[PDB]
DNA sequence: CTAGCACGTGC
DNA sequence: GCACGTG
DNA sequence: TGCGAAATTCCATGACA
DNA sequence: ATTGTCATGGAATTTCGCA
DNA sequence: CTAGCACGTGC
DNA sequence: GCACGTG
DNA sequence: TGCGAAATTCCATGACA
DNA sequence: ATTGTCATGGAATTTCGCA
């Protein structure tokens, strides 16, 4: 009955393995439920350690009341449970094989996978240096349901980097073929 | 020569008539209530004042008192200060006795991310291989990011700021003229991102007051947290960052976190006044909070201060003088007055230089 | 437990009656004009204040504002300052916000040779193998003797002073607690001659103000005389000594030479007012001059200063704190109050120690 | 017609050679004419150099209008003349073989030679360390003609080291014999 | 940005 | 490498 | 519409350099 | 072309609970 | 008591 | 030698 | 018993640490 | 058991030469 707020819920998940970029292989995805704000941390493994290393950074900024994830091994470990308990964070798991978040979080997360894959095309190995730009883009693009960007909802101001261009996010013809060759 | 008139009994402007001016031992002399004094010819006075001043390079009175031992003439001090004004060594060695004007108190940035203030702390005791901390303070909120580094380099600053600017890009970053921040490498990194670099006048940490003051708090917390324990701070940085970002500023009645996001996160003693409002209602409440913040005003001037004027002769303090060397450069001219505390001078090396008035004295005489 | 009375509707001193105190989620709660707050049982409050304070070791208001987010109870701040008073880390790390009292201005010594003030200047740039200068200033006159040495040792001080004390023996020699002056060797040398040694409170150069201030003049003259010339000062010492001993002090209207001997020697611009008097007439004129010298008075106190009281809890500033370490020792007690600016304390190592109040803060809370 | 003053005239002279004391052989004697105040500097030679070294020290304290001496080689040199001229000091010489000063300066100088010789008896080689005491003694003992000590006349105050004891200054019997042996 | 040097003193 | 400007 | 005390605000001080 | 700052704790002032 | 370190920049 | 207290 | 200007005194400021 | 100081130069005040 209370209106949703930032820091109410962080939706976390791993993406990968990706092609190696400066020795990194995975992306940890953190999405704030209320605002759609996304943090992306690169890791070497979908492990409790990497998760803890990265989230220890994020939680120096802000601590969520709740973290939500799939039943991934990194998030179901005892170590991760004790980590969360120490910081007063409640852990929440979706039942196995039935991932669930919200329309907003399903849509941002879809955007992420698609945005990552589009830039990963010519640059299979240079994705590390691009994580800042990705994150800025996602966070400065206008929601369908509400009129505001995530940035707007989190900070209560315009951004100094407004992504005026919505682009295609779909693959072009030349991109599709040079991406098909990536395997062969 | 022009003293002949006196011995005869004629009058000349400057020499009072009621005095008796006689001749002894080849010299023109006068009887004065302090005793009998020698009156030298105008052509000899400039050298007398020079000799007296040079004994110990004394200022006005201490120079006058020497001369007055043997001599009298009209307007002695006028001749004395003429000398003082031309003694290169006194001008570049003597202290100022004029205080700087009252400090400015620049408007708080309007929005978060408008202006960042940055600085390096250290060296610190080596901790897990690390020696320095990059402190980034957002002007409006005070929200502060701490990054541990192995050196105060551009390269470590870039790496650190690439992480930070994943959240948001600032309009401006202000720093001191640390080599790390003045490199063309950092110039380009900032240009590429549309960030304008703004620099403190040199040798004037006041100008990074926002971040410097934050350094104080960081160190004070670290210190306390390390009492009776070896000084290994690397693991404590995140704790301190978070702690300070959530600490109330009694004068504001808000934490920099609260000023950044408009709501506490899940930290101890989280404020929950706004639990019943929608985020929208919360954000507009935040908007009023940000605009209604207390802004301090410049203090009253001191009884004997100076404010610089275009065209004024002025002297920049020698940054780092060697032992037994002057503390001031030669006189320079005020080219432009940026505000009552900042000035452009054509400096001793013949370049336009922006300087704080605290690093200046007005040339005297 | 004692909160049961409230829920029922009974009254207890400290809890205003016009408020409604209900129960939710196992906790006793009150409706207040700032919102609904939790009232903890007295047995839980001491630990709540501890938790809130410890997040960033905040003082009164910044601690209160955290607690106030979730809780209310009568006289919250009384409990808060109780905590602040018992936090060892805040007491030994926090700065004072109380200024020292007004400085004393001790009576000028009556006679020459009553009190000498001594000090070492240096290291200086090596000049003819020499690195330091022993500065000896006679309190009454200001007459100053400069001795060049290769080290600030007792042995060089003795040698230097054997030369000086061939002219005359002083009653007292005052110095800082430099190793050269606190050695038992120098203790014996002084005892043998009937000279009483008097020492400044530690880390308080103010107390050797007479000689320190003279160091300023020495250096300023040396500097000027060495402009655009390599800094070789050894040969200039005698010149400077003589120059300064014959320099007028505008406020006094006399040179330290004149105050020493009552007559100029054969130096440039020698004063000769007394040429007609016998030495006897001259000496009694000197006697009146010495007694009639201007004596400055203590300034007005600052709006928020402290003066120490016997029995007061007080903290000595840590002389030379390591990086990230506290700047204050644990609280100590004022044993004796020598004057409103000097105090004896039983120090942190369990010894009687004489200290300047500038190196003290009153323990707060 | 003007009354005599301190710094009006310094009477200088050498005493020695003495037995070597910390490598020193001579004493330069400086007596202020008006006050009787004595400075004594040890030297290695009765040379212009030694004279200049020592007097450069004394003249950092006070400069005499006039220095007076016998026609000793150290004081008649060109170098010494230029030295004096640079400092505005007039040099004055007694005609050769007719030394002349004043009753006061003749008497102090006699005191010096006698005081030095008395302490030089048991201590032919330790006289260097004693020069301070000698100087203090001479300067703190009451004049016959006037009631004041030199110290008194120079500084206008009592001394903190009043030499209440006038001693013998004459030699004792044991002193005379151990001094006669000094040669053999 | 803070480090180091100097001396005398006491295991 | 090395001297300078700024922290 | 007034009193005593607690709560709040004021603000000199010092340390970041 | 750039510019001091703010936590701290006694003290001064205001607010509040109760008549 | 003052020295030194650090970086980036320009012969 | 080495650690400390003061400049 | 007054005016203008020169002479003197006043005193905040900074550097010795 | 010990304690700030004083040169400096604009500004404020006083003194002085002349009516
Ligand atoms: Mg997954
Ligand atoms: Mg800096
Ligand atoms: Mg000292
Ligand atoms: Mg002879
Ligand atoms: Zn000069
Ligand atoms: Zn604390």
């Amino acid at each position: 009955d209370r209106p949703q707020k930032p820091f109410d819920k962080f939706f976390i998940d791993y993406i990968g393995p990706l092609p190696p970029s400066q020795g990194y292989l995975y992306v940890l995805v953190v999405v704030d439920g209320m605002t759609g704000f996304t943090w992306l941390y690169p890791t070497k493994a979908p492990s409790t350690s990497a998760t803890v290393k990265s989230l220890n950074v994020l939680t120096s900024i802000a601590i969520p009341k709740v973290i939500h994830s799939d039943q991934g091994a990194a998030f179901t470990s005892s170590t991760f449970a004790e980590w969360a308990k120490e910081r007063g964070i409640h852990l929440e798991f979706s039942t196995p094989y039935h991932p669930q978040s919200s329309g907003k979080v399903e849509r941002k997360n879809s955007d992420i996978k698609r945005l990552l894959t589009k830039l990963l095309v010519g640059r299979p190995t240079k994705w590390y240096d691009l994580l800042p730009v990705v994150q800025l883009a996602l966070n400065n693009t206008y929601s369908p349901v509400l009129k505001y960007t995530p940035h707007q909802l989190l900070f209560g101001i315009d951004s100094n980097t407004p992504f005026a261009n919505q682009d295609t996010l779909d693959l072009t013809r030349e991109e599709e073929l040079s991406l098909l060759q990536e395997i062969r | 020569a022009e003293l002949d008139q006196l011995l005869q009994g004629h009058y000349i402007k400057g020499y009072p008539k009621q005095y008796t001016y006689f001749l002894e031992d080849g010299k023109v002399k006068v009887s004065r209530p302090e005793g009998v004094k020698i009156i030298p010819p105008q052509s000899d006075r400039q050298k007398i004042v020079l000799q007296a001043h040079n004994l110990a390079h004394t200022g006005r009175e201490a120079t006058l008192l020497k001369i007055a031992n043997l001599y009298w003439w009209p307007n002695m001090r006028k001749d004395v200060v003429k000398q003082l004004g031309r003694c290169q060594q006194c001008l570049i060695t003597n202290a100022s006795n004029k205080a700087s004007g009252p400090i400015l108190r620049p408007d708080r940035p309007q929005k978060p991310f408008d202006k960042f203030f940055i600085d390096y702390i250290g060296p610190l005791p080596p901790s897990q291989g690390y020696l320095y901390v990059l402190v980034v303070v957002d002007g409006m909120t005070g929200f502060t990011w701490l990054y541990p580094t192995k050196a105060p380099s551009t390269s470590a600053t870039v790496k650190s700021l690439n992480v930070l600017t994943s959240i948001a890009i600032p309009k401006v970053i202000h720093s001191d003229q640390g080599a790390a921040f003045t490199s063309s490498t950092f110039a380009e990194w900032a240009k590429e991102r549309g960030i304008h670099l703004e620099f403190s006048t040199p040798y004037h940490p006041q100008s990074s007051g926002k971040v410097e003051r934050k350094n104080s708090d960081i160190k004070r917390l670290l210190t306390k947290l390390l009492v009776g324990r070896p000084t290994k701070w690397y693991d404590l940085l995140p704790v301190v960052q978070l702690a300070l970002n959530n600490t109330y500023s009694p004068v504001l009645k808000y934490t920099p976190h609260q000023l950044l996001f408009g709501i506490d996160s899940n930290t101890p003693f989280a404020n929950q006044d706004t639990l019943d409002l929608t985020r929208e209602e919360e954000l507009s409440l935040l908007q009023e909070i940000r605009t209604s913040l207390y802004h301090p005003s410049t203090p009253p001037a001191s009884s004997r201060s100076w404010s610089p004027v275009v065209g004024q002769l002025v002297q920049e303090r020698v940054a780092r003088p060697a032992s037994l060397r002057p503390r001031w450069h030669k006189p320079s001219t005020v080219l432009k007055v940026l505000n009552p505390r900042t000035v452009v001078i054509l400096d001793h090396l013949g370049n336009n230089r922006t300087v704080s008035i605290d690093n200046l004295k007005p040339t005297s005489h």
